[PDB]
RNA sequence: UCAGACCUCAGAUCAGACGCGGCGACCCGCUGAAUUUAAGCAUAUUACUAAGCGGAGGAAAAGAAACUAACCAGGAUUCCCCCAGUAACGGCGAGUGAAGAGGGAAGAGCCCAGCGCCGAAUCCCCGCCCGCGGGCGCGGGACGUGUGGCGUACGGG
RNA sequence: UCUAAGGCUAAAUACCGGCACGAGACCGAUAGCGGACAAGUACCGUAAGGGAAAGUUGAAAAGAACUUUGAAGAGAGAGUU
RNA sequence: UGGUAGUAGCAAAUAUUCAAACGAGAACUUUGAAGGCCGAAGUGGAGAAGGGUUCCAUGUGAACAGCAGUUGAACAUGGGUCAGUCGGUCCUAAGAGAUGGGCGAGCGCCGUUCGGAAGGGCGGCCGAUCGAAAGGGA
RNA sequence: GACUCUUAGCGGUGGAUCACUCGGCUCGUGCGUCGAUGAAGAACGCAGCUAGCUGCGAGAAUUAGUGUGAAUUGCAGGACAGAUCAUCGACACUUCGAACGCACCUUGCGGCCCCGGGCCCGGGGCCACGCCUGUCUGAGGGUCGCU
């Protein structure tokens, strides 16, 4: 069981494999309390991580399609917006911090610091 | 001497970083020198120890010329187990004696796709 | 399990302080 | 009015220097208190300025000018982007507005030797710091 | 008391499960220094209070 | 009397567990925790007790999210991208 | 009780008369699920590995 | 070329130890507040105290 | 006004944003003691300190003169050295106590309102359309109870 | 001599908290942080708070098989080093 | 860590005895018998607050149970609390406490009607909410 | 000679002393980053055998990705042939807490929308307060107009 082999599977085939792992883990939980054997107790952790692998591919696939659907839209869900830092998300945009008033645009064009050298 | 300000010479820092080193770092620390025939063949002085490698003990009580294959690499204890380096307990059952990798010399290397890639990089420089 | 004595009384021992803080008129006459 | 000392029954337990309760004056002006209350109630806005509009025997009326620093009409104008910065959070609570800065004693000249080096506590801390050099 | 709240009963559940002795296969590990469970609590000597 | 006989008349809990700080300092009649100041919006902390401050400050607990921001800061808070595949 | 009753009807495809639920001292909830009179609790116990 | 070394400022003073006064057959040294701890009743401030 | 506009003031789980708490070493605004010293003690001192409250940032604050000076003049602020335990303050008792100049670290200066010229020349929002920005609307607003451009004491047009 | 009652502005500066490092004429388990350890832990108090003790087998568990006395602890041999 | 010192002490509420069993081991356990006590404002049978697994079964006899113990509220391993109609949940009691408003440098405080307060089906209510396991309550 | 006294050997009690040090303290340097996109702290739960510590969140002693390249290890096991570890840009992240439907000494009491099953049950998404802009619905001879 590998996550790279689950990328091509459809969502219906992943859900079919998901419940097959859930009915298997439940039977291992029954074998744990009924004495069972060490061969089945060691399989509990194996099936637990197989459910985690299938569920991760399902969640990562739908999350990718949601970002593709809201790609380039003005209002995105809060789980699709970037989570950098509450302080960073409240800064001016790259375009806003680069805006200069028309009065400063003339002072920067005309009276910018020239490149020069002094002999002594 | 050591001139890099990024490297430490403190005895406590170097001892803490050694006993608490991760598993992939203990592999590099638990290296062993290659034999004269291997150091000249691959132009590599030392290689990290491997399970199926055959070694010769050069120091201690079990030192000699008998080539023995490693049976276990216990990185948590900084020690390896060799196929013939062992002793008998009180109840007759045999138990392997731990030998440090820096105390054995590699006479034969378990060469796979990854082992040959490291021998090529270590010899390239 | 060959430590039965101390493992059984570890729940019954209580620490105590080092020093426990605990809580005549005498005037004769004829002056 | 002034500031009555909020002590129980007017009993300031201590030396007669601090026995004053009635004739005590607050360090900040009443206009500064108006911006502090206008800015505290509107946490999503930043106080810009304030001015006097009316008086009475018991009331002083002020109008505080607040700004929504997250409105695009404020963030896209470079002349007002300075107040959208995070360093101007609640200027009225730190005495950075026009009315709150007056009570700090700032200024140039011999009148304001007490606030040389930023604030008064910055000046006092520098004036009372024992500089011990290495080769002293 | 018999009249318990869910939070108190759930609190007594956690303190009851922590009152176990240390398993003896812990003492056979490499860097083991624990001889016995030193956080054992008896119902009559140390009261929870909570 | 004031001594041993009085200690037998103690069967009414004054404080209970707090929903904010988890301590047993929530006064039942006051409906106010004497440890964290619950249900006030701000936590009860005072500079006249340095030992009490370092028992419930940032770092004394788990930091389920600050230990991640410390790791994300070493990379510049990168999101929306993935490492180069094999 | 409605969740426990509907769960065992999907995991085992049986019928439930009533569900008695208690919370054990160790923190786990124990459910006493009585089956319909037409079902056999011994037959279901052996089908899932109890007995 | 030598670096400064100094003992922490809070060493031996981060404790609320009050002297029991006289009349307790003790040595008039600030002792730790009472409790169920072996620290309770021990000198905490003087240089002669552990 | 095809009879409604405006002003003022409400409601909403309206559309879209923001505020709250933590930390608080350093920093800003308030508040505020007494031990202690004066061999007592009351002003003074402790101290414009601790504790208390509010507000931030990686720095903060301050900052481009309603300044210093009295010179042959200096030229924003901050910090270091010096001025100096000096001028001065003080039951002129105990004690407290700077600044100009001078030498360095670092150096960067600027923007409005008002005034009067320019057909509000200005801005937000929604939708659509392009590669978080752009055009488009015979779309909805804000705004003349004043937006934008020029322009700020070194003058300016 | 400046032009108050409007605003903005980096650098030199501060940093006992935090994160990551380098170092020591420092301390060396009654010392140095309370805390070299399951330490703000055990424990105490209704509470605010108070708050410890406790590091070292060997190079390698090779941690003493087996025999024997005793119900057993605990011994005698034997054995490891 | 000593002398003290194998000392003080193991003395409130009448009282035990015989036989047997288990067991290395019995004044203390268990069964039987006898003799007694509590004498229904109990040394009886059930709850509340509080305790929190102390409940039950089996096993151990090392530490603890101030003698002993084959026994235990000790230790070790498992088990045990099943509700429409018992209580919580619902109601407000003294109270407590938001909103408007007022105050306050400020965290906040005062305040329980006092403001365009009806989100229902023509509307009156006047005060959100919390507050009883002994009150009310199918 | 019992007892007693001194000295020494040995054996006990006890832990000093010495040696050891993954710790502390101090100094210096570079960064200097929290939160309604749910913080700090707290609760509870999670491992085949797991109490504490530690790490995690019902995908629970970790998933994916990437680097590394044969271990982990107390024991069992075959899960395991990309083992293991590190890193961490993907995903996930229970309850309480600024904590946000109303309340909380209660796993109490609701409302709205949608879906599935038989009004009931289950699931999903929502309903704190303050405030900014806009929208919508309004209010009052408050100022005018039209009647
Ligand atoms: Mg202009
Ligand atoms: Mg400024
Ligand atoms: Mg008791
Ligand atoms: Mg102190
Ligand atoms: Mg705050
Ligand atoms: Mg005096
Ligand atoms: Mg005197
Ligand atoms: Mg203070
Ligand atoms: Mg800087
Ligand atoms: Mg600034
Ligand atoms: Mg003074
Ligand atoms: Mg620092
Ligand atoms: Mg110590
Ligand atoms: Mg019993
Ligand atoms: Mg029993
Ligand atoms: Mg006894
Ligand atoms: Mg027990
Ligand atoms: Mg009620
Ligand atoms: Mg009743
Ligand atoms: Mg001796
Ligand atoms: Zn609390």
């Amino acid at each position: 069981i590998k996550a790279r082999d689950l990328r091509g599977k459809k969502k219906e085939e992943l859900l079919k494999q998901l419940d097959d792992l859930k009915v298997e883990l439940s039977q291992l939980r029954v074998a744990k309390v009924t004495g069972g054997a060490a061969s089945k107790l060691s399989k509990i952790r194996v099936v637990r991580k197989s459910i985690a692998r299938v569920l991760t591919v399902i969640n990562q696939t739908q999350k990718e399609n949601l970002r593709k659907f809201y790609k380039g839209k003005k209002y995105k869900p809060l789980d699709l917006r970037p989570k950098k830092t509450r302080a960073l998300r409240r800064r001016l945009n790259k375009h806003e911090e680069g805006l200069r008033t028309k009065k400063q645009q003339r002072k920067d064009r005309l009276y910018s610091v020239r490149k020069f050298a002094v002999k002594a | 001497m050591k001139f890099s300000p990024f490297v430490t010479s403190d005895r406590s820092k170097n001892r803490k970083r050694h006993f608490n080193a991760p598993s992939h770092v203990r592999r590099k620390i638990m290296s062993s020198p290659l034999s004269k025939e291997l150091r000249q063949k691959y132009s590599v002085r030392s290689m990290p120890i491997r399970k199926d490698d055959e070694v010769q003990v050069v120091r201690g009580h079990y030192k000699g010329q008998q080539i023995g294959k490693v049976v276990q690499v216990y990185r948590k204890k900084y020690v390896i187990y060799i196929e013939r380096v062992q002793r008998e307990k009180a109840n007759g059952t045999t138990v392997h004696v731990g030998i440090h990798p820096s105390k054995v010399v590699i006479t034969r290397l378990k060469l796979d796709k990854d082992r040959k890639k490291i021998l090529e990089r270590k010899a390239k420089s | 399990h060959d430590f039965p004595g101390e493992a059984a009384q570890i729940a019954h021992q209580k620490p105590r302080p080092t020093v426990e803080k605990i809580i005549l008129i005498q005037q004769p006459r004829r002056c | 009015g002034g500031r009555k000392r909020p002590v129980p029954k007017g009993a300031t337990y201590g030396k007669p220097v601090n026995h004053g309760i009635n004739q005590l004056k607050f360090a900040r002006s009443l206009q500064s208190v108006a911006e502090e209350r206008a800015g505290r109630h509107c946490g999503g806005l930043r106080v810009l300025a304030s001015y006097w509009v009316g008086e009475d025997s018991t009331y002083k009326f002020f109008e505080v000018i607040l700004i929504d620093t997250f409105h695009k009409a404020i963030r896209r104008n470079p002349d007002t982007q300075w107040i959208t910065k995070s360093v101007h959070k609640h200027r009225e609570m730190r005495g950075l507005t026009s009315a709150g800065k007056k009570s700090r004693g700032l200024g140039k000249g011999h009148k304001f030797h007490i606030t040389i080096g930023g604030s008064r506590r910055a000046c006092w801390k520098r004036r009372n710091t024992l500089q011990l050099h290495r080769y002293r | 008391s018999s009249h318990k709240t869910f939070k108190i009963k759930r609190f007594l559940a956690k303190k009851q499960k922590q009152n176990r002795p240390i398993p003896q296969w812990i003492r056979m590990k490499t860097g083991n220094k624990i001889r016995y469970n030193s956080k054992r609590r008896h119902w009559r000597r140390t009261k929870l209070g909570l | 009397t004031k001594g041993t006989s009085s200690f037998g008349k103690r069967r009414n809990k004054t404080h209970s567990l707090c929903r904010r700080c988890g301590s047993k300092a929530y006064h039942l009649q006051k409906s106010t925790c004497g440890k964290c100041g619950y249900p006030a919006k701000r936590k009860r902390k005072y500079n006249w007790s340095a030992k009490a401050k370092r028992r419930n400050t940032t770092g004394t607990g788990r930091m389920r999210h600050l230990k991640v921001v410390y790791r994300r800061f070493k990379n510049g808070f990168r999101e929306g991208t993935t490492p180069k595949p094999k | 009780k409605h969740q426990i009753k509907q769960a065992v009807k999907k995991l085992y495809d049986i019928d439930v008369q009533k569900v008695n639920t208690l919370i054990r001292p160790d923190g786990e909830k124990k459910a006493y699920v009585r089956l319909a009179p037409d079902y056999d609790a011994l037959d279901v116990a052996n089908k899932i590995g109890i007995i | 070329n030598r670096q400064p070394y100094a003992v922490s400022k809070l060493a031996g003073h981060q404790t609320s130890a009050e002297s029991w006064g006289t009349g307790r057959a003790v040595a008039r040294i600030p002792r730790v507040r009472g409790g169920g701890t072996h620290r309770s009743g021990q000198g905490a401030f003087g240089n002669m105290c552990r």
